């Protein structure tokens, strides 16, 4: 019974959601400590 | 007002609008208060 898990937080923190939102290229990368899928301000106006 | 007046600035400021010169805020629902789905028909009837 676990089809539907809702999400306790966005792909962002709160700190970056600005950054995301306003870098089109920006992109998400796995976390290596959690595992769950989240912006790292490596890749946020990232010349690569 | 203060979210609004957030990401207002956030927009000017990320695309490099020129210090010292802000936009100028029209509150229109001063005057009309707040119509729900119209409200933002009446906003542009103003900006025109």
């Amino acid at each position: 019974n676990k089809l539907f898990v809702s999400k306790e937080h966005a792909p962002y923190t709160d700190e970056l959601e600005e950054d995301v939102y306003l870098d089109p290229l920006a992109r998400v990368s796995k976390d290596k400590k959690s595992g769950s899928l989240t912006f790292n301000s490596k890749n946020i106006q990232s010349k690569d | 007002d203060k979210n609004e007046s957030a990401t207002i600035n956030e927009m000017m400021k990320h695309l490099g609008r020129s210090e010292g010169n802000p936009v100028i805020g029209v509150f229109q629902k001063f005057l009309t208060g707040h119509p729900k789905g119209a409200a933002g028909a009446w906003m542009m009837n103003g900006a025109l």
